[PDB]
């Protein structure tokens, strides 16, 4: 897998799992929730009239919230890049940065708030800071 | 059946005052060209030259307009234009009032009173329009019963809804009168609630 | 321009055509009168001050400002004033008391209001005629017969019998009584008419 | 207004029914009436026929103009004229809707009368919709509605002069 | 949006007697205002046949023709091609006979006539309606006859027939016999000289993707174009037939089925798109000759900052790609030879430096510029691919991209994802600017004169910036001397650039002028300024300064090797300077404007 064709997306997602006892536990429990084994027929009719009657933007606030997380991504990965350069790796773009500005769009699009805030963007990047770090221990 | 909201002025000399309609109408911008310097407030769009295009809500360039344009000068949009007149013209049937809107004949008679040339040829479109529009109203109104009416409504204006909505409360109240129905008295404002 | 905080006000009354009575906006009309000062103040200034240095060509820049709170004036007494309306209809529909679901959404000046009001038709109504007048409340419909048929839908503690005979009514159970009574009860969701 | 209040007010016509119960004079508000003699015939207004009907104390009697021959005559006079006819009450729906639900029985070939009753209403109102047509078509000011009754009038009414109003407004926006 | 004009409202501004005797009082339009006796004396001074009438004025002037008109389309367009040869003998009888009949198209607003291909139902039959859409087919042009001339060698006289099939606004099936012995004594023979033939296509229109209800194969309708509207129209497009409807029976062997074939008579083409610029105002010109007068120090830089306002950076890669909008002079000696004239750049850089926006961009400013991709593109489908016919079964030369793309520009992204095979196939049509082809039945050579502007990401998926830039590149030493500008952009890594970027980007995600340099380009590309000694004598020193090894420097690599192929990209890219100017000869200035160009091109630095 390319670090092009992989960079095509925004964000990845790797599994993972322990085996402690409580762990262990966790995964007892887990065994029965299949062993046995909000409602969709409304939440697409809820969906369908939510996609088109929200217009959301960003804020003045939004803008250098993301200017100055985005910046702090990009001036370490030279110093990570420069010495270890180990033929793979992911840094931070542009196309990225528009990405992370479509998903504030779309979670504060759940709430018709056609203006959105600081209420999602620290969260989202925090889950861009897991997907972007997943990635970058599989590509090394 | 007893909140009697106040109705719209927005056809006749002068919008109401307390009328929600004609407030949400003049909110609609237009473009201006300035005929003097703003000083103290060029922050918007400091001073701003004389000359220039602006968009200014319709409301606001109420008061700041005079016979002498001494302030600022007013030219119609385009779908008041000389374009769009003979569209209009064509066949009324097919235009999309709600696009190009959704305020056609409330805000086509308050661009009457910036005393423009044409004003003789935009009472004439419109008064020619709505005569075109209406056995179309009056025929997909009375006789759409029991049907999904969000199609036969997605292309009419403010004006226009008012009237589709009075044919149909006229008749679903004669056919509900003719089966016996308008004779159980029931719960007027609270089903509105449940 | 201006005014895109009274055109939040309005924005949502006219998203609730029904005549349904919405929670109080004691936020955005603070919001409203703050900017109403300020623009206030901040254009008698050089109102002023064009007395005092001679800077007539800022006559313009008083009328963008003269008019512009007219606008926030405008915005600001029919939102107060269409949720009048709203309210009286909570007077010939439900009745002379409400349920708290309702005077939970009224600022707390409206119900003043309404207190005078009911007041002033409760006193008009009785000097109609020479015995305490003519409840004009009732008889929303053309009479169609002298009794009717009810079925309870709620409970409710002692429904009254002028005579004294008082009626209990559980959920399920009905009646057969004279719909000069029952129209109070029906018109707000407690009882039904069934025998139509 | 609305259906139920035009219905209200064709209650007041008079018919004719046959009573099985002794009652003497009674001196309402509005007239006399009486008195009741088992098995004699005697005139009251609708809204009492009705109701003494259903508590099964009557028998009804069909109105003369109720009859299906004359109403045969009628249906085609109506298709021939190219105006509004005059018709046998003004309220000639309502009573044969009225009557015809209530004692169906006591009126021999009521599904007739009814279909022929249906037939005049199905062109009186077709010629409305092109009497309120050629009104807006060429914008008059006036327009003379010759045997309209009120129910016809009301079936439409509450739209069309709310949409001549709109018209008056966009004619007139010009002259100052 | 709801086309319900040919012409766009929004802009504008920036028995049978009475009907041809109606059309006639219509087309006298002296008395009002004069604006169709202002047109057909127009025509007549071209030679045309028919003219172009509006049907907004037919409203104005007469309701009830209007619409009897847009109803009843044929008896009402074989009246009003009468009267309109009638008024054209009322002026010119001796022209009024050099045509055989007159035609009369239609353009206006009709009002519920606007359908389109999936909408054009059977309620439409005989009449005039304007579909609109796309063109996937057209049909081989052929003649068709409408009367013949004969003669007989005995008798020396002369009979004529006319002829009339079901495609005609009359429909009568005329038989093809063509007449050898009318009477059993004498003999005939045709006068193809004398008789009369007319052309014939026949398109096919489909429904717009982005119109379909996507569910199914989008509909489609059958077209007649016919005297000369015939070649109107080409496989691509997007046209906005005006033509009547109609339906052509048949019956093979006494015996009918009901079904029919619908097809649309068309009597007016126009395509929707405005595929080009000649239109200027004096008013414009005017600012023209003052902008190229003003300075000529600063027009060039001045030009060049106002390119992509949208992008932050990059001036240099900017600077070029001007050079490139413009072009330099194609000069062919007296004996034949040919050298070419135009600029071929390539952008080499890792993710995300807006490499495909400026491809983006260079693709809607440039007239006549085609995008292409580094895998969705093969060797052969890029110039010229050899196939056959359905009708007919014999092969055929279909052109490629890069020779649809001729005076234009070719856009090729992600130049490096594409084989070692494929490239091959361009250095014939990247320099000599002509394709040849020597396949099994199939000998041609095609003019392919273009330019390529190509964008490909480096090696190692990131620039490293201590290998070399030699080792970066996988392109050969062959293909890197055909693009004469190679620019690479890095990562900008400096914190600085990034800051303004995101200031840019966000502003835009929360909504020199821009439709001047059109203008001003499409004037300044014919200038063709002329070489002086003054400047040549200049370059061609900085060439013998740049091929020589030494006076470049240490610690610094070469990006690509310095031939005499560069030597003539220094003349264009002068010359192609001097055109911004509108100067006509270049000068000092020029060839020195185009020498820092080359030497921050051409040698990179190494770092360790």
């Amino acid at each position: 897998f390319m670090p092009t064709i992989l960079s095509r997306f925004d964000m990845i997602f790797i599994v993972k799992d322990e085996h402690n006892e409580e762990r262990d536990v966790m995964l007892a429990k887990h065994v029965i929730t299949l062993h046995v084994s909000i409602d969709l027929a409304k939440l697409k009719k809820f969906i369908a009239y939510c996609r088109v009657k929200c217009g959301p933007r960003l804020s003045a606030e939004a803008a250098e919230k993301l200017k100055n997380r985005y910046i702090i991504m990009r001036s370490g990965a030279r110093q990570h890049e420069r010495d270890s350069d180990r033929r793979s790796s992911i840094p931070i773009t542009v196309r990225q940065l528009e990405a992370i500005v479509r998903i504030a769009e779309a979670l504060s699009k759940m709430k018709l708030q056609p203006f959105a805030t600081e209420a999602d963007v620290e969260e989202a990047l925090r889950l861009f800071q897991v997907s972007t770090l997943d990635a970058a221990l599989s590509g090394t | 059946e007893a909140y009697f909201r106040v109705e719209s002025g927005a056809l006749g000399p002068e919008e109401n005052f307390l009328s929600l309609d004609d407030i949400l109408m003049s909110h609609e911008k237009l473009p201006v060209r300035t005929e003097t310097a703003m000083p103290r407030l060029g922050a918007f769009f400091n001073a701003v030259p004389q000359g220039s295009k602006l968009e200014l809500p319709l409301w606001l360039a109420k008061g700041l307009f005079d016979n002498k344009r001494r302030i600022l000068s007013v030219e119609l949009p385009k779908i008041y234009q000389e374009g769009w007149r003979t569209v209009f013209s064509a066949d009324p049937n097919v235009v999309d009032l709600h696009k190009m809107g959704p305020h056609f004949y409330g805000f086509g008679s308050q661009l009457l009173h910036f005393d423009s040339p044409e004003n003789a040829d935009i009472s004439q479109s419109l008064l020619q329009t709505f005569i075109g529009r209406f056995r179309r109203i009056m025929d997909s109104s009375q006789n759409a019963y029991n049907e999904d009416t969000s199609a036969l409504v997605a292309r009419l204006d403010e004006m226009e809804r008012g009237l589709f909505q009075t044919g149909q409360k006229g008749l679903n109240d004669f056919q509900c009168w003719e089966k016996g129905q308008a004779s159980q008295i029931t719960a007027s404002n609270l089903v509105q609630n449940y | 321009m201006f005014c895109e905080k009274a055109m939040e006000l309005i924005r949502e009354l006219h998203r609730a055509p029904e005549g349904q009575l919405p929670a109080f906006n004691e936020d955005g009309l603070r919001q409203v009168l703050e900017e109403m000062k300020a623009l206030y103040e901040q254009n008698q200034s050089d109102v002023n001050e064009a007395k005092s240095g001679g800077r007539s060509d800022l006559i313009p820049t008083i009328k963008f400002r003269h008019c512009s709170l007219l606008r926030n004036r405008r915005c600001t007494v029919a939102y107060l004033y269409d949720r009048l309306l709203r309210i009286r209809a909570l007077r010939w529909e439900y009745g002379s008391v409400l349920p708290n679901a309702l005077r939970f959404h009224m600022a707390a000046e409206e119900m003043e209001w309404f207190n005078n009001y009911k007041r002033s038709l409760a006193t008009y109504m009785r000097s109609l005629g020479g015995d305490e007048g003519l409840d004009i409340t009732q008889d929303m419909k053309p009479p169609k017969s002298l009794y009717i048929e009810v079925r309870c839908l709620k409970d409710y503690g002692e429904f009254e019998v002028d005579d004294g005979t008082s009626v209990l009514l559980k959920k399920n159970s009905q009646h057969f009584l004279p719909r000069w009574k029952c129209e109070q009860l029906i018109r707000q969701g407690v009882l039904e008419h069934i025998l139509s | 207004m609305d259906a139920a209040e035009v219905e209200f007010l064709a209650e007041k016509e008079l018919v004719t029914i046959i009573p099985n119960f002794s009652l003497d004079k009674i001196y309402l508000i509005g007239g006399d009436l009486g008195p009741f003699n088992p098995g004699l015939p005697v005139e009251v207004p609708l809204w009492l026929a009705i109701n003494l009907k259903q508590r099964q104390k009557c028998r009804l009697l069909p109105p003369e103009w109720m009859d299906v021959e004359k109403l045969e005559k009628m249906r085609d006079h109506e298709r021939k004229e190219e105006t509004f006819t005059p018709m046998p009450s003004p309220y000639y729906m309502e009573l044969t809707k009225l009557l015809l639900n209530h004692a169906s029985d006591n009126i021999p070939k009521a599904d007739e009368i009814r279909t022929l009753v249906k037939d005049m209403w199905d062109t009186r109102i077709a010629k409305l919709r092109v009497s309120a047509d050629s009104f807006v078509r060429q914008q008059e000011a006036h327009a003379k509605l010759d045997n309209l009754t009120l129910m016809e009038i009301n079936t439409s009414g509450t739209f069309l002069t709310q949409a001549l109003n709109h018209m008056y407004k966009l004619r007139t926006n010009l002259q100052p | 949006m709801l086309p319900r004009s040919p012409p766009l409202p929004r802009g504008n501004l920036w028995e049978l007697r009475e009907a041809q005797r109606d059309y006639l009082d219509f087309l006298d339009d002296e008395e009002d205002q004069g604006i169709y006796q202002s047109k057909v004396r127009e025509l007549i001074s071209d030679n045309q046949y028919r003219l172009i009438v509006n049907v907004n004025d037919l409203r104005r002037k007469n309701e009830k023709r209007a619409n009897r008109l847009l109803n009843n389309a044929f008896e009402e367009l074989v009246a009003f091609q009468r009267a309109l040869k009638d008024f054209v003998a009322s002026i010119d009888a001796t022209y009024a006979k050099q045509y055989e009949e007159f035609y009369v198209g239609l353009e206006g607003s009709f009002g519920s006539k606007h359908v389109s291909p999936r909408t054009l139902t059977s309620c439409f039959l005989s009449c005039v309606v304007c579909v609109e859409g796309i063109v996937t087919k057209c049909s081989l042009v052929r003649p068709k006859v409408v009367r013949s001339v004969h003669y007989c060698p005995a008798t020396k006289k002369t009979i004529e027939r006319r002829y009339s099939d079901l495609t005609t606004l009359v429909a009568f099936p005329s038989s093809s016999v063509y007449p050898t012995k009318d009477e059993e004594n004498n003999p005939l023979e045709t006068e193809y000289g004398l008789s009369v033939y007319k052309d014939h296509q026949t398109i096919t229109i489909q429904e717009m993707p982005e119109k379909a209800p996507a569910g199914q194969l989008p509909r489609s309708v059958d077209v007649i174009l016919d005297d000369d509207l015939v070649d109107k129209a080409k496989p691509g497009d997007r046209v906005q037939v005006v033509g009547t409807y109609r339906c052509l029976p048949g019956k093979k062997g006494g015996y009918t089925s009901g079904t029919f074939r619908t097809v649309l008579i068309a009597c007016n083409v126009k395509q929707m798109s405005k595929d080009a610029q000649p239109s200027f105002s004096a008013e414009d010109i005017a600012k023209i000759k003052k902008f190229s007068k003003t300075r000529s120090k600063d027009i060039f830089d001045q030009l060049a900052k106002s390119l992509a306002p949208s992008i932050h950076g990059h001036d240099y890669v900017k600077k070029a790609i001007l050079c490139l909008l413009l072009g330099g002079v194609e000069r062919d000696l007296e004996n034949g030879s040919h050298i070419r004239g135009d600029i071929n750049i390539l952008l080499i850089g890792d993710p995300s430096v807006a490499k495909s926006q400026l491809l983006r961009y260079v693709l809607c400013t440039a007239p006549r510029a085609i995008p292409t991709t580094g895998r969705g593109s093969s060797g052969v489908g890029l110039t010229a691919a050899v196939t056959t016919d359905q009708e007919t079964g014999e092969r055929r030369l279909e052109a490629g991209a890069m020779v649809l793309a001729d005076r234009g520009v070719v856009c090729i992204d992600e130049f490096d994802k594409m084989s070692d095979m494929d490239r091959t196939a361009i250095h014939e049509v990247m320099e000599q600017g002509r394709v040849t082809i020597a396949k099994a039945g199939i000998h041609a050579r095609l003019n392919a004169r273009c330019s390529v502007l190509a964008a490909a990401n480096p090696v190692y998926g990131r620039y490293d910036q201590y290998k070399t830039p030699m080792e970066n590149i996988g392109l050969q030493d062959s293909l890197l001397s055909r693009f004469d500008l190679l620019f690479i952009m890095l990562d900008q890594m400096d914190p600085e650039q990034d800051r303004e970027i995101s200031d840019h980007v966000l502003r835009m995600h929360r909504y020199v002028s821009a439709a001047f340099m059109k203008k001003y380009i499409h004037v300044a590309k014919i200038i063709k300024p002329v070489l002086t000694q003054e400047s040549a004598t200049y370059i061609a020193e900085e060439y013998s300064r740049l091929r020589s090894q030494d006076s470049m420097s240490s610690d610094t690599a070469r990006t690509s090797p310095v031939t005499a192929r560069t030597l003539e990209t220094l003349i264009r890219l002068a010359t192609a300077h001097a055109k911004a100017r509108m100067s006509k000869t270049v000068d000092l200035q020029d060839a020195e404007e185009a020498v820092e160009l080359v030497q921050y091109a051409y040698f990179k630095k190494v770092l360790e």
